[PDB]
């Protein structure tokens, strides 16, 4: 038996919908976004300009439409949600409870994203009196919205607006001044097209803009108006009517925009302006992808973005009650957005269709400048032209990191740390990237300055005790120490500091204004009044270790000889009249800070080569006297006494760290392994309290939170030293030095999440492999409708040559500006052209830094879809890089001219690719796998065993009984698992005697596989194009000699987001194996096995209870949702279970008492799963 | 059942069946977000243009009978 448990770690980051309004019922405007399966409420701050996520809720359904409305005289906006349920839901956000309250939910149809069941389209009357939900075809429903005496919104019965054999491109409510509600929509009748064997009825069948009217007095809906359009349009825009502007709709169409208000209003059209000298194929059209609308009591305007990301400001001139002209004007350029929101106080929210999201501030409305303003009345026949310029009307204020779309992922420990990182190949075209993910605390790099030599230490010292900010940063190297004054320019200083040439063991502010340096050859004291008191080391000895304080200085000399200095209130230091020797040498010391009231701290921790730590009193009553010793499992590396009670932290030579309680004696303790690196301990200031920073393979932070400790690692690389920092530039940060680098960092965010570092790419990545020796990455980046750099260059040059042909002699100057400037493709989009064109690039990149080691630009129409790095049995230990490529791939309709397989030498330990040979093949090979000293390559439906030759790759075996097409292949040591594009997995054995691939098993169900992974020698876990995940297992007693084995399915589960990477791995050291998956919406999830049947029954009953006491927000049935395509088999939805903490307390009491438990017990048992398989940073 | 679009009978041609499942498929592409994402990634086109082509395909997904 294998029962699983699903959990989400990083929720989906891509945005499918976005609306704005006063959802909190205040003057503040919020933004409700739909990430597909998750509804989210965000609040952009008009002060700091950051977007904060107020609420995030899993709806357990497919959100297909999102609208907000407001009743007359209302002060708060509701939320209408069209889902994959057969229900419409109206929700209201509650700030006092921070939850969406389901105000209404009315049922009308069946579940699923059906063809004739409404839910796909949603348009509301701009006065809030009625809402219309409609399907893609035929069925359309309208509900009447009216509040009662208690001011609570009430819904009516559905009014039918069906029209058989009619397709709906888009629905939009028309702003009429409190007249009968009007819903305009684009329709297309296919009844004639379905009855004409010539196909002529298919053509000349143009879409009709139709106006539906809701007769409020007669309580029925009638197809009031209908007129055919000139060319097909993609979406509509509500033109504000009534008192503000003229009523009507803006129909967006390929290369045109048409205001077509009905009545005596004449159709007004304007062509879509095109950029000057488009590198795109002129045969391709141009449409708008989205539109925002801003309505003011004074004016109004629109913002319409093109496929290239061109935002235009559309204004309408009006006379009497009719419109005169459509005035477009080039506003700016942002990435291609799925939705835009224009908020008051000047802010534009751009939710990109892929990649990171953006929040800009509107500096200028777009006018008052000297840019050309186009009008519909301008005659031309030819379109308008404009010059794409950098951002001059907007300013980037915030950027939300979104991982969508995640195409490949490898969870491995490529860095020096212990916890594995998530190396994620993800992005969209030119904005693609390889991002490294570490789950910890976000680190804001305030500054980075490289240091010569190898620095080993660093401190930060104030100039006065009353100074709110520090004054000096000291860095100790091998033979020298350096002082920096953190003024306005953080420049190197020499005179104010004195110190010396020799390495420094400590730098502290001893007096109110006196500085003290401890170096191996002695102690230097620097008074504020520049008088230096120098203390030489007695005899030939040197100072091994030290421990400073606000009024105490203890040093440990060779042979373990302690020397104690205490400052008198007059200011000088006085050495004690006795020096104590230890049982062995001293390796580390710590001395607690003095309380504000007292004049000296009592306890002194001293670590010995005895592998023991000892507490020594410093009060004059028992000065330098043993108080309590303690043995340790290894030699200590650092000590740190800290308050919150008193705790002694001990970091050993191995990676173990210990927290102990002490007062007159040492008490009990708890320990944990951090190992791989010796643990160092530093004092840091966090949230106005004292926290401890322990450094090993990772930098962990231990801090108390409401008498409850936390030990959270930093999402950052290895560090070597650190000390607390505080300046006006960074009020509360940390100065840390790593190998040959000095860094000023800050820990602003307190919550632990998946933090990233992004390495930009050029094209959309398909796959990357791990080089075992070099630990580097070989990534293939392939994109459709693209030019390669060479081809782009030839078309730009050729376009200059065509450009000179005009009689004119400014053509050479225009060609100077044009050729000189290659616009950045990351922001202004990448030139796209050709239905058969492609662009593929092989890249060798180091995962430690962002540097690309090698670059291989492929030919024009070559498209790589597979890659691998392996050795060959016939050759030596030389690494080879095979890359599967396709020649002249045309999709829709699928037709391929050829395919290739490049072979590379990968010399200089994985740093450069040397061309070997290029073996051609008939069909595209989208699968390459190392297999028993040779390489399995899947060309088309043919799985072939390939060996290396000096001229070409020799075909050693072939199997052509595969159904459709090979998408991927993975092999255990003996067997071969192949992923058919449509017909699930197949099980093949390779007979070594005859080189024969015998198919010995397949699946009973068809599965549109996307990726998979071998859980063991018998079972395989696979993903689905439709967002499902399954585990299929062979019969237990089987051998590869038998044939036609039906593989039984032991797990089915609909995730709801398309999965593209499954990987069995351990997330943290000491935890258990989990099945981590990534998704196409930028989300990271895990599947977790149960350890006993008792837990299975427990979480299962939790699931059943919450399915009824906490039903999905958008009317969907949870059990049906997870059984979207296949019934659920042995999976418990942990995302639903963790909503136990969000229910009402009475429901928690009922569900808990039904399990004979208490709510806190249920919550802890839910946290146990994350503690065992994910990230838990609680420290008792 | 006759009033439910997509339902079939004994005298239902293969063209009617596959145009029914073709239109159903295109509508499902419109619905499920990540499916439209996969398609918009394969062919380097924005989501809006992919949905537009999927709507133009609704007139005659296969061909005349």
């Amino acid at each position: 038996d294998m029962f699983l448990y699903n959990l989400t770690l990083q929720r989906a980051t891509g945005i499918s919908f976005a609306i704005h309004g006063n959802f909190s019922g205040t003057k503040q405007q919020e933004i409700v976004v739909s990430r597909g399966k998750i509804l989210e409420l965000l609040r952009p701050d008009p002060n700091t300009g950051k977007v904060h996520t107020l609420l995030t809720v899993e709806v357990f359904g497919v959100i297909r439409s999102l609208m907000a409305f407001r009743l007359t005289g209302g002060t708060k906006d509701y939320i209408v949600v069209g889902s994959d349920s057969g229900r419409i839901v109206i929700l209201e956000y509650q700030p006092s409870k921070n939850m969406f309250e389901k105000i209404h939910q009315e049922t009308f149809g069946k579940s699923g994203c059906r063809r004739i069941v409404p839910g796909q389209f949603l348009a509301v009357d701009p006065k809030g009196r009625a809402v219309m939900i409609s399907a893609i075809e035929k069925q359309k429903l309208v509900y009447i919205l009216n509040r009662d005496a208690a001011a609570r919104l009430t819904i009516s019965s559905p009014l039918e607006a069906h029209k058989a054999n009619t397709l709906v491109y888009h629905v939009v409510g028309v702003d009429v001044g409190f007249e009968n509600p009007m819903f305009a929509c684009l329709e297309m009748d296919y009844e004639e097209a379905d009855n004409d064997p010539t196909g002529e009825a298919a053509a000349n069948t143009q879409q009709t803009l139709t106006f539906y009217e809701l007769d409020l007095g007669l309580n029925h809906v009638v197809r009031k108006y209908s007129e055919p359009l000139e060319e097909h349009g993609n979406f509509l825009i509500t033109v504000p009517g009534g008192s503000d502007g003229p009523s009507g709709v803006l129909i967006c169409s390929e290369n045109y925009i048409t205001y077509k208000n009905f009545g005596d209003q004449p159709d007004i059209r304007c062509p879509i302006p095109r950029r000057r000298n488009d590198l795109d194929d002129p045969e391709r059209g141009m449409i708008f992808v989205c539109s925002a609308t801003h309505k003011t009591k004074s004016m109004f305007f629109f913002l319409a973005q093109t496929e290239q990301g061109d935002i235009f400001k559309i204004t309408l001139e009006t006379d009497e009650d009719m419109v005169t002209e459509i005035r477009l004007k080039y506003f700016d350029t942002v990435p291609v957005a799925a939705a835009m929101c224009v908020l008051k106080t000047g802010f534009l929210f751009v939710a990109s269709e892929f990649g990171n999201h953006y929040l800009y501030q509107i500096a200028h409305l777009g006018d008052d400048d000297e840019e050309p303003e186009f009008s519909s009345a301008m005659p031309l026949e030819d379109t308008f032209f404009f010059q794409p310029r950098p951002l001059k009307n907007l300013v980037l204020v915030d950027e939300l990191d979104s991982l969508s779309p995640i195409l490949f992922c490898q969870i491995a420990d490529l860095a020096n740390e212990d916890t594995p990182q998530l190396y994620v190949a993800c992005g969209r075209g030119p904005r693609s990237s390889l991002r490294v993910l570490r789950h910890g605390l976000e680190v804001s790099e305030m500054a980075v300055s490289e240091l010569p030599g190898n620095p080993n230490a660093v401190w930060t010292v104030r100039r006065h005790i009353e100074d709110e900010f520090d004054a000096y940063i000291i860095v100790s190297f091998v033979n020298a120490t350096l002082v920096l004054s953190i003024g306005e320019t953080v420049e190197e200083v020499t005179d104010s500091g004195f110190l010396g040439t020799t390495p420094t063991l400590s730098c502290s502010l001893l007096g109110d204004d006196a500085l003290v340096q401890v170096y191996p050859d002695g102690i230097r004291h620097i008074r504020a009044d520049k008088r230096v008191n120098e203390w030489k080391t007695p005899g030939k000895k040197t100072i091994v270790k030290c421990a400073v304080n606000q009024r105490q200085v203890v040093i440990a000399l060779t042979g373990g000889e302690l020397v104690y200095f205490e400052m008198d209130p007059s200011g000088q230091l006085n050495e004690y009249t006795e020096r104590k020797e230890m049982s062995a040498d001293v390796v580390c010391m710590s001395l607690a800070n003095v309380p504000p009231g007292e004049q000296r701290s009592r306890f002194l921790a001293v670590g010995l080569v005895d592998n023991t730590v000892r507490i020594i009193s410093l009060d004059p009553s028992d000065c330098l006297q043993p108080l309590s010793m303690q043995a340790l499992p290894a030699q200590p590396e650092s000590l740190c006494i800290v308050e919150m009670f008193l705790y002694l932290n001990i970091g050993l030579q191995n990676g173990v760290l210990l927290r102990t309680v002490l007062d007159p004696v040492t008490g009990d303790l708890s320990d944990t392994r951090t190992g791989s690196r010796p643990v160092k301990l530093f004092r840091v200031r966090m949230q106005g309290q004292e926290a401890v920073l322990a450094m090993s393979s990772r930098s962990w932070l231990s801090y108390s939170y409401q008498s409850r400790f936390h030990l959270t690692p930093l999402s950052y690389e290895t560090l070597e030293f650190a000390s607390g920092f505080a300046s006006e530039q960074c009020p509360e940060g940390i100065v840390a030095i790593s190998t040959n680098t000095l860094r000023i960092l800050a820990l602003e965010k307190l919550g632990a999440v998946f933090n990233q570092v992004a390495f930009p790419l050029q094209y959309t990545p398909r796959k990357f492999v791990i080089h075992p020796e070099s630990n580097n990455l070989i990534i293939i980046e392939t994109d459709h409708n693209a030019y390669t750099e060479a081809t782009k260059a030839q078309r730009k040059q050729q376009m200059a040559e065509e450009m000179v042909e005009a009689a004119g002699e400014l053509a050479a100057e225009m060609a100077a500006a044009f050729l000189n400037e290659n616009l950045p493709e990351s922001i202004f989009g990448a030139p796209k052209a050709g239905n058969g064109q492609w662009a593929s690039v092989i890249r060798v990149m180091n995962p430690i830094q962002g540097n690309t080691l090698d670059l291989v630009q492929l030919e024009q129409n070559e498209a790589a879809f597979s890659v691998a790095v392996c050795r060959f049995s016939n050759t030596g230990e030389d690494w080879y890089v095979l890359v599967g490529v396709a020649k002249d791939l045309i999709l829709n309709p699928r037709s391929v001219a050829g395919g290739f397989v490049y072979t590379y030498k990968l010399v200089n330990n994985g740093e450069k690719l040397e061309f070997l040979h290029k073996t051609p093949v008939e069909e595209v090979p989208a699968a390459i796998a190392p297999f028993q000293g040779r390489v399995l390559i899947g060309v088309g439906k043919l799985l072939r065993v390939y060996d290396l030759g000096k001229k070409k790759l020799l075909r050693k075996c072939e199997n052509k009984h595969i159904a459709n097409y090979i998408s991927g292949i993975q092999t255990i040591g003996h067997r071969v698992i192949v992923s058919d594009v449509q017909e699930s997995f197949i099980w093949v054995r390779y007979k070594r005697n005859e080189n024969q691939l015998i198919i010995f098993a397949d699946d009973t169900y068809p599965r549109w596989v996307t990726t998979a992974s071998l859980l063991d020698y018998d079972t395989v876990a696979g993903a689905d194009k439709f967002g499902n995940i399954c585990v299929v297992r062979l019969p237990p007693n089987t051998n590869d000699e038998v044939d036609s084995q039906k593989a039984e399915v032991i797990m089915n589960y609909h995730v709801g987001e398309t999965v593209l990477s499954l990987q069995k791995t351990t997330l943290i050291p000491g935890g258990s194996e989990s099945l981590v998956y990534t998704t196409l919406s930028g989300g990271i999830g895990i599947l977790v096995p149960f350890t006993s049947h008792e837990d299975h029954d427990f979480f299962q009953h939790v699931e059943m209870h919450l399915r009824s006491e906490h039903p999905p927000l958008c009317g969907r049935d949870h059990l049906s949702f997870r059984s979207y395509y296949f019934p659920v088999k042995n999976v418990i939805d942990g995302d639903l279970c963790e909503q136990f903490n969000s229910m009402e307390p009475n429901k928690q009491k009922n569900v808990s008492e039904e399990l004979d438990r208490t709510p806190p017990e249920v919550s802890k048992k839910l946290e146990d799963i994350r503690t065992r398989y994910a990230f838990d940073y609680k420290d008792d | 059942q006759s009033k439910y679009i997509g339902t079939g009978h004994a005298d239902t041609t293969k063209w009617e069946w596959l145009v029914n499942q073709h239109r159903d498929s295109y509508c499902s592409y419109m619905g499920h977000f990540d499916l439209l994402n996969y398609f918009a990634i394969a062919e380097n086109e924005s989501k809006a243009r992919v949905r537009f082509n999927l709507m133009e395909k609704m007139l005659q997904p296969c061909g005349p009978p």
